[PDB]
C-alpha cells in the first residue's frame, strides 16, 4: 500500500491548486483517505476526510467551501482542491488512508486515524516570481565563515561546502520568510586557520526552481 | 428503489425490473 | 470544537532513559486516540492507535495508554531514532471534525554548552547591491535556549533582526543560531559600532563581537 | 316485534389504514433510536433531474430490547377484530368482537421471514389481495414457530427436519389454493437488492443478511445459513443508501421465531401443471398487516 503525491507548486493569490494522490496496493475502495497541512514551523491540522465507497467527503469548518476533497475509482487517485488561496495557505499538505474492511460487501469501520501516508506536497502562496538567490561571502586555531544566501524565491535551496567533501561542522540554517515575500538564509561552517592561505573554502548553492547552480569562494583577505 | 436504474440492471440480465417498497426486485 | 491539548511542549531526557508524552482533550473521547511521530523534512508515522493498540512495525517501547479525556505516550529506553515531534489525534466525535494536539517535541538532554560566537559585517558585493546584512552566529551550544542582543553605536536594536535555530546536532546534541541584523546600505554606512551581545547558561558572563564599519 | 341481531362488519387486510399508521410510526422509532451516521437519497425536482442528497448526523450505538406495542383506540372510535376460522382477510366476518387496543406487538423489521409475530390457531393459512395475479405478495401465516439462532460467526441455524415439514405443510396450503394435482417448488430468489435477495433483518440495531439459497429450493441434523452483518445498506423507509456504526461488543447473537413467510409465485403462464414459488419481501407494510390483518377501527355510530 502506497500512496505518491504530485510536485511542489507556486501559486498566486486568488487561484487554485489541485495536489493529487495515486494510491496502489491493495483495493482502493476499502479505504477512506484524509488530507493534512503543516504550515512551516506548524503543528499538523486535519483539513477532511473522504469516505471512497461511498463518495462522500466531510471538512474541518473554519475551510468555508474553499477547499473539496474527491476520489476516482477509476485511477484509484484522490485530490484535494484548494481555492481563492492566500498566503497563508502556504504549507505542506499530506495525503493519508486506513483500511476500512470489506466496504464492497456492506462491511465499514470508519477508522479515524492515519495509517498510511504519502510524501506530502510543497504549495507556496506568493505574488513573488521566481527569484535565484545572490550569494555574498561571510568573511572570517578556529575560523569560522559562510555564506549569506539572500533574496530568493521559492523554497527550497540547497548548500553544500566543497562539492560535499565538506560536511562536519556545516551549519545550513532554516530559511527565514522577509517583508519582502522572498526568502534569505545563512550556511556556516568551522574550520582551522591554518588552512586559510593553503586550502580553498567554496559553498555550494544551488536552487532548482531558476535552475541556478553558484558557486561562491570564502577568503578572508 | 430507482426503477429507472433498476430495470436497467435487472434487463442486463434477461429480467424484468419493478420495484419492491424502496428496493429493487428482478422478476 | 474538540481541542487536544499536549504536554509539556518539550521535553528533554537522556537516551536509553524513560519518556512519558502527555495528551487531554477538551471532552471524552473514549478511546479513539492515535499518536503520530513526525521527524524533520518527513511524513508523520502512526504509532498507536485505539488509545493503546501499537500500529505493525512499531517497536515494542512504544506504548500508549488512556482513556476518556487523559491519554499517554510511554517510551521505556529513548534511542536516537525516538528524538522527534509526536502528535496526539481524536477521531470519535461525529459529523467527524477530527484534531491534533499542538505537539511535544522528544529533545536530547546533554551538558550545558557554552557557544563560540561569531560576527560577520556586509560583504563589499552586498553593499554594491544596496543592502546591508550583519550576521551574528551562534555555535554548537546546550540548552537550546540563547539572548542575542544587537547594538549600534551603544544603542540597544529591536525589531530590525531575525533568528534562525538549526535542529539539535546528531553527533553532539547542541544546536547552532544566527541572529541577522538588516538594514539599508543608506543606514549602515551612517553608523560606526555594531556589536552583537550573547547570552546564554554555559557563559557566566555576556560574551560580545563587535566590529567598526571599515 | 325487534329481532336482535350481531353486528357484520366488512374487513380488507390490503386496504387497512392502520398498516400505513404503524408504518409510520415504525419509521418514527428508527427516525429518533436507530439513525444513520450517513444517509444519502436522491433530490429531485420537476423535470426529472436529481442531484444525490447526504446527511451526516450522530449515530449511537445502543443497546436494543424488544419493547411491546399496540394501538388503542382513541374516544369515539373503535377497533374491531375478526373471530372466524381461517379468516382470509376480506370479506364480511360472521364472529367479530370490540377490543380497546389490538394484541401486543414486537415489530421486526424483515425480509422473507417474518419474525416473532402471531401464529395461526388452527393449521396454517396463506393470504393475497388476489391469488391468480402473481404481481401480489402471499403472506404465510405458521401455526408453528420455527427458532432460528445466529451468531456474530456469520451462519444462523435452523432445524433442517422442523423446517422441511414446514415447506411440506406450506405447500399442501398453496395446492388447496392453486390445485390438488399441481406440482409446488421452491426457488430462490429472482434477484435484485441485497435485502431482496437474502433474508435479511435488524436485530437489535445491527443489520443481518443470510443466504437463504438452502431454505427455498424444495420439490413436493441443522441447517446453516451463511450471514452478514453489514454497516452500509439499503434503506427499507425511502429510497437510499445508509451507514452505520460497527457493533460494539464482540459476539453478537439473535434468537427469532420464524412465525411466517413473504412468498411470490413466477407468473408461468405457460400450461405446465406447476407452480413456482419464491422468496419476497421488501415493503416491510406486509409485515405489519401480517398482525393487523384481523382488525379495522371504525367509528362509533
Ligand atoms: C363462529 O363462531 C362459532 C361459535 O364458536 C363457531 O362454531 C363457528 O365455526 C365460527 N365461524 C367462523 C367463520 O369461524
Ligand atoms: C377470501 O375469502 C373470502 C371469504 O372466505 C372470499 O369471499 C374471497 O373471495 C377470498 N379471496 C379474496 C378475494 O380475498
Ligand atoms: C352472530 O350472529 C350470526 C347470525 O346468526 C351467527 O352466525 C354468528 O355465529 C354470531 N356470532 C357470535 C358468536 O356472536
Ligand atoms: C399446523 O398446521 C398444519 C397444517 O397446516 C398441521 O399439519 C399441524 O398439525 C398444525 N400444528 C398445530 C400445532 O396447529
Ligand atoms: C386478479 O388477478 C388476475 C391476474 O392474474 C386478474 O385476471 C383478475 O382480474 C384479478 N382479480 C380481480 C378482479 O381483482
Ligand atoms: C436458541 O437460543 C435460545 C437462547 O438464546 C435457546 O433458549 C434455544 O434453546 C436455542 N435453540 C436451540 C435449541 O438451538
Ligand atoms: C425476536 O424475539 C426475541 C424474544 O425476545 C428477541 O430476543 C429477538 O431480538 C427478536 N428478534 C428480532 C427483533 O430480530
Ligand atoms: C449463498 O449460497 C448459495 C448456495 O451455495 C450460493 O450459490 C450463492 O452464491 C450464495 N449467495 C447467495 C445466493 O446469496
Amino acid at each position: 500500500v502506497q500512496l505518491v503525491e504530485s510536485g511542489a507548486e507556486v501559486k498566486k493569490p486568488g487561484s487554485s491548486v489541485k495536489v493529487s494522490c495515486k494510491a496502489s496496493g491493495d483495493t482502493f475502495i476499502r479505504y477512506s483517505f484524509t488530507w493534512v497541512r503543516q504550515a512551516p514551523g506548524q503543528g499538523l491540522e486535519w483539513m477532511g476526510r473522504i469516505i471512497t465507497i461511498l463518495d462522500v467527503a466531510h471538512y474541518a469548518p473554519h475551510l468555508q467551501g474553499r477547499v473539496t476533497i474527491t476520489a476516482d475509482k477509476s485511477t484509484s487517485t484522490v485530490y484535494l482542491e484548494l481555492r481563492n488561496l492566500r498566503s497563508d495557505d502556504t504549507a505542506v499538505y499530506f495525503c493519508a488512508g486506513v483500511y476500512e474492511g470489506e466496504a464492497d460487501e456492506g462491511e465499514y469501520d470508519n477508522n479515524g486515524f492515519l495509517k498510511h501516508w504519502g510524501q506530502g506536497t510543497l504549495v507556496t502562496v506568493s505574488s513573488a516570481s521566481t527569484k535565484g538567490p545572490s550569494v555574498f561571502p561571510l568573511a572570517p586555531g578556529t575560523a569560522a565563515l559562510g555564506c549569506l544566501v539572500k533574496d530568493y524565491f521559492p523554497e527550497p535551496v540547497t548548500v553544500s561546502w566543497n562539492s560535499g567533501a565538506l560536511t562536519s561542522g556545516v551549519h545550513t540554517f532554516p530559511a527565514v520568510l522577509q517583508s519582502s515575500g522572498l526568502y534569505s538564509l545563512s550556511s556556516v561552517v568551522t574550520v582551522p586557520s591554518s588552512s586559510l592561505g593553503t586550502q580553498t573554502y567554496i559553498c555550494n548553492v544551488n536552487h532548482k526552481p531558476s535552475n541556478t547552480k553558484v558557486d561562491k569562494k570564502v577568503e578572508p583577505k | 428503489x430507482n426503477l429507472h436504474f433498476c430495470q436497467l440492471r435487472c434487463k442486463s440480465l434477461g429480467l424484468l425490473g419493478r420495484c419492491a417498497x424502496t428496493f429493487c426486485a428482478c422478476x | 470544537d474538540i481541542v487536544m491539548t499536549q504536554s509539556p511542549a518539550t521535553l528533554s531526557v537522556s537516551p536509553g532513559e524513560r519518556a512519558t508524552l502527555s495528551c487531554r482533550a477538551s471532552e471524552s473521547v473514549s478511546s479513539d486516540l492515535a499518536w503520530y511521530q513526525q521527524k524533520p523534512g518527513q511524513a508523520p508515522r502512526l504509532l498507536i492507535y485505539g488509545a493503546s493498540t501499537r500500529a505493525t512495525g512499531v517497536p515494542a517501547r512504544f506504548s500508549g495508554s488512556g482513556s476518556g479525556a487523559e491519554f499517554t505516550l510511554t517510551i521505556s529506553s529513548l534511542q536516537s531514532e525516538d528524538f522527534a515531534v509526536y502528535y496526539c489525534q481524536q477521531y470519535n466525535n461525529w459529523p467527524p471534525r477530527y484534531t491534533f494536539g499542538q505537539g511535544t517535541r522528544l529533545e536530547i538532554k546533554r551538558t550545558v554548552a557554552a557557544p563560540s560566537v561569531f560576527i560577520f559585517p556586509p560583504s563589499d558585493e552586498q553593499l554594491k547591491s544596496g543592502t546591508a546584512s550583519v550576521v551574528c552566529l551562534l555555535n554548537n551550544f546546550y540548552p537550546r535556549e540563547a539572548k542575542v542582543q544587537w547594538k549600534v553605536d551603544n544603542a540597544l536594536q529591536s525589531g530590525n533582526s531575525q533568528e534562525s535555530v538549526t535542529e539539535q546536532d546528531s553527533k553532539d546534541s547542541t544546536y547552532s543560531l544566527s541572529s541577522t541584523l538588516t538594514l539599508s546600505k543608506a543606514d549602515y554606512e551612517k553608523h560606526k559600532v555594531y556589536a552583537c551581545e550573547v547570552t546564554h547558561q554555559g557563559l557566566s558572563s555576556p560574551v560580545t563581537k563587535s566590529f567598526n564599519r571599515g | 316485534e325487534v329481532k336482535l341481531e350481531n353486528v357484520t362488519e366488512n374487513f380488507n387486510m390490503w386496504k387497512n389504514n392502520m398498516v400505513e399508521q404503524m408504518h409510520e410510526d415504525i419509521i418514527s422509532l428508527w427516525d429518533q433510536s436507530l439513525k444513520p451516521c450517513v444517509k444519502l437519497t436522491p433530490l429531485c425536482v420537476g423535470a426529472g433531474s436529481c442531484n444525490t442528497s447526504v446527511i451526516t448526523q450522530a449515530c449511537p450505538k445502543v443497546s436494543f430490547e424488544p419493547i411491546p406495542i399496540h394501538y388503542c383506540a382513541p374516544a369515539g372510535f373503535a377497533i374491531l377484530k375478526c373471530n372466524d376460522k381461517k379468516f382470509n382477510g376480506t370479506g364480511p366476518c360472521t364472529n367479530v368482537s370490540t377490543v380497546q387496543c389490538t394484541h401486543g406487538i414486537r415489530p421486526v423489521v424483515s425480509t422473507q421471514l417474518l419474525l416473532n409475530g402471531s401464529l395461526a390457531e388452527e393449521e396454517i393459512v396463506i393470504r393475497s389481495e388476489n391469488f391468480t395475479n402473481n404481481a401480489k405478495t402471499i403472506i404465510v401465516q405458521l401455526n408453528e414457530s420455527v427458532v432460528i439462532n445466529c451468531t456474530g460467526a456469520g451462519h444462523c441455524n435452523l432445524s433442517k427436519t422442523q423446517w422441511e415439514n414446514t415447506l411440506e405443510q406450506i405447500a399442501i396450503k398453496l395446492k388447496e389454493q392453486f390445485g390438488n394435482n399441481k406440482t409446488i417448488i421452491f426457488n430462490p430468489s429472482s434477484g435484485g437488492d441485497p435485502e431482496i435477495v437474502t433474508h435479511s433483518f435488524n436485530c437489535g440495531g445491527e443489520f443481518f443478511y443470510c443466504n437463504s439459497t438452502q431454505l427455498f429450493t424444495w420439490n413436493d441434523r441443522n441447517i446453516t445459513l451463511p450471514c452478514r452483518i453489514k454497516q452500509i445498506i439499503n434503506m427499507w423507509q425511502e429510497v437510499g443508501k445508509a451507514m452505520y456504526a460497527p457493533p460494539i461488543r464482540g459476539q453478537i447473537r439473535c434468537s427469532s421465531n420464524i412465525t411466517g413467510l413473504l412468498l411470490t409465485r413466477d407468473g408461468g403462464k405457460d400450461t405446465n401443471g406447476t407452480e413456482i414459488f419464491r422468496p419476497g419481501g421488501g415493503d416491510m407494510r406486509d409485515n405489519w398487516r401480517s398482525e393487523l390483518y384481523k382488525y379495522k377501527v371504525v367509528k362509533i355510530e
